[PDB]
């Protein structure tokens, strides 16, 4: 599956 | 669920310790299968808890395919901090889940026996993969997902089992997945960066944070792009673009050891341009040959607290041999602004660190691991992950 | 051309043009004969004028049908044209929708005032290992021009289209088989048949009695036990798809030209289905399955006959023996055959088949069939080393 | 395509 990311 | 090899070293894997994949400690030098291909395959489905049942979905039925919409709308991935969680489209779902070669008996689902509830889902999709000097017929895995009702009670690995017989019932003994989390064993990572386009919207929704140094006036005014793309010739793919999109994808890709290798019918499926799915744009230059294109999908999420979705470009594959590939992302900018895009996202594999921090990308907090199945082999840098998954 | 003989006074006009080796050159390499390509022609190939493709969905039954009567009436015949080929609507489907099968793949020409079907060619997927070498190729079969659009170069144009259908898929290698020599065969086997019914077969000139004997001795020596004599002999159940799909992958090892099957093939190609394909297997003692039997129903038209219209043959499959002798395994098919009402059974002499061909009192045929490999550069083997049955 | 055979 993917994966979510957002801004660090 | 470790996130960092750091954690996954002070873990136990009582599932993938059984499983043909190398284990997170060991440095790997050789190249092919953990185990044999099988000469006989267990005819009967896994033993799923008492009063669950399996099922295939058949995403022709427009019903069907809702109620997987459904399941992973309200249980699919979501951000670290729980404030996102992806609303892939039904219309998505379909592109993703029928390319060519698909089964039905691949879209493995888990159902309630007394009232039919879908609570569990995995699939598999057939992709020709190379992955350093060998070309292998593979599945790739995706959409792995357990009702939050479920969680914690094993159902997992009986999905990945599952899918694992059905797969090989085919004649085919590896599989290409990712994961945010990290699993033995890796073969590369990778990181999310994101391109604000829309950020005064993200900031307000939290995705992202103003640099408290910096003003909101002042990061409009960092962001704001062009109103056009500044490539001569660049236009929408077209049918007749097939072939030549086909033979710049295959050449481009052979610079990387993980990639698709994929058919002209493939190419047109993945990127024959579908409205809220799948971008694709060429550059015809001034002779009228194609030289260059770029493409992007659409994945919104759901703001969980409070509203419209995170509206989400992801970068696809981009090939460049006469256009600047810091050109060509610079229009793929411009256009997913101009399409109504809040973010443009886009991982640290292929040659994307090339411009990543010059186009103003900020570093994700999220890794993307990449995973083969029953194939043991060295790792490698991101910037030689040549394949993107949805 | 039947012979290498007619075949070596022949300028191949189409065959030319195409990635097969030479007649006349030998092969001491092994690969494709040109690259993949990376980008396919678009556009299907140009028909005559007043001719059109049609992909036949062979699930519509009027489909099926049509297909059905275009090969009973206009496919292949014996060398005399007194018997052809008469491949039922359930057989096609069984030989045209394995798995993997694609509707494009089943390439048709039809009229295109009337819709009449004058054209075919179809290509369905298989893995194929050949010498050191495994991969997905496609198998081709079933090419037929009507008899009123022959000589008009179709048949060329149908090898060009389904090779461009194949091509769009990815896959850029072949097998096929004919009763014609053409360029180049990688192995060459010969039909032979056994009488079950000898009357039958004389009285519409299948066979002759020679001069050394009488239809009185003919029925004698051909006689056949009432039931198959092998110990725990019994048809193929779901159970033993897991069982026949271990013992057929080790046994297909010993031969250079085979097929590499799943699970999911072998339960298409070997699963009993009355009037298209037979397998019995053999559970012994222990409960163990340790050899199985199969072959294929296809029945002939008997043309210009006033009482005989039909004959009914099987052919030989697949046949594996871990513990009972081959002999045995192909006296009980004979048996089960005759059993079945069958008027003649044929095997190939490819893999062990002549270890038992005259012992089992088969007698030679008239027909070559030649093997054949589209894009593919490899020495060329003998009968024995062929392990590849088509229909 | 098959080929029909009948006894030499
Ligand atoms: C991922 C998910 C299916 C796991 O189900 P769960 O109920 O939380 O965990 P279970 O008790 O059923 O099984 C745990 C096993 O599955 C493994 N596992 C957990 N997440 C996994 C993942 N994304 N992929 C593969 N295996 C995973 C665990 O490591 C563990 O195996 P181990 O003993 O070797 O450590 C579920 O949490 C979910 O639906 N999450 C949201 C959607 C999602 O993240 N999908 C996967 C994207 S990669
Ligand atoms: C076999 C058949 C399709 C050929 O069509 P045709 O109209 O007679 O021949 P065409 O004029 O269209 O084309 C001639 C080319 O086709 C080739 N060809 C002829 N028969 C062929 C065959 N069975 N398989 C492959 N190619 C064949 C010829 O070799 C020739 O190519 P060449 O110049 O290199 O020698 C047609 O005669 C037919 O339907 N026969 C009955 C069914 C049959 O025999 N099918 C083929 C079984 S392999
Ligand atoms: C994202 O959803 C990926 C989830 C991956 C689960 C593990 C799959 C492992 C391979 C199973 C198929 C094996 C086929 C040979
Ligand atoms: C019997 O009907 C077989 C007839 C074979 C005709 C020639 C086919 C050559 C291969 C065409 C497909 C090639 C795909 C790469
Ligand atoms: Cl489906
Ligand atoms: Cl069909």
């Amino acid at each position: 599956g993917n994966c979510f990311s957002k801004a660090r | 669920p470790a996130k960092t090899m750091e954690e996954a070293s002070k873990r136990s894997y009582q599932f993938w310790d059984t499983q043909p994949v190398p284990k997170l400690g060991e440095v790997v030098n050789t190249h092919g299968p953990v185990e044999p291909d099988k000469d006989n395959i267990r005819q009967e489905p896994y033993t799923l808890p008492q009063g669950f049942t399996w099922d295939a979905l058949d995403l022709g039925d427009r019903g069907v395919l809702k109620e997987l919409y459904t399941l992973l709308n309200e249980n699919y991935v979501e951000d670290d901090d729980n404030m996102f969680r992806f609303d892939y489209s039904p219309e998505f779902l379909l592109w993703a889940l029928r390319p060519p070669g698909w089964l039905p008996q691949w879209h493995c689902g888990v159902r309630v026996v007394s009232s039919r509830k879908l609570v569990g889902f995995i699939s598999a999709i057939p992709a020709n993969i190379h992955i350093y000097d060998t070309e292998k017929k593979m599945v790739e895995i995706n959409f792995l997902c357990v009702h939050k009702k479920l969680r914690s009670k094993r159902v997992a690995p009986v999905l990945i089992r599952e899918i694992t017989r059905r797969v090989h019932l085919e004649g085919i003994f590896q599989a290409v997945y990712t994961a945010g989390v990290v699993l033995p064993k890796p073969v590369g990572t990778c990181r999310y960066w994101h391109r604000s386009l829309n950020p005064r919207k993200l900031i307000e929704v939290k995705f992202s944070h103003l640099s408290r140094n910096m003003t909101m006036q002042r990061t409009m005014k960092l962001y704001r792009l062009p109103e056009t793309p500044k490539t001569a010739g660049l236009r929408p793919m077209e049918t007749k673009d097939i072939p030549v999109v086909h033979q710049l994808l295959t050449r481009y890709l052979k610079q990387f050891h993980l990639t698709p290798v994929m058919s002209q019918e493939e190419v047109e499926h993945w990127f024959y341009p579908q409205e809220n799915i799948i971008d694709t744009f060429v550059v015809e230059n001034a002779n009228g040959e194609v030289t260059d294109f770029l493409s992007f999908y659409t994945l919104p999420s759901t703001i969980m607290n409070h509203h419209k979705s995170l509206k989400a470009a992801y970068s696809f594959y981009n090939v460049h041999t006469q256009t600047p590939l810091l050109d060509l992302m610079s229009d793929a900018l411009v256009l997913a602004k101009m399409k109504g895009f809040d973010v443009f996202n886009a991982l640290d594999l292929m040659e994307n660190k090339t411009f990543l921090e010059k186009l103003k990308f900020g570093i994700g907090d999220g890794n993307l691991q990449y995973y083969l199945y029953n194939w043991k082999c060295p790792s490698m840098g991101a910037e030689k992950v040549g394949l993107v998954l949805q």
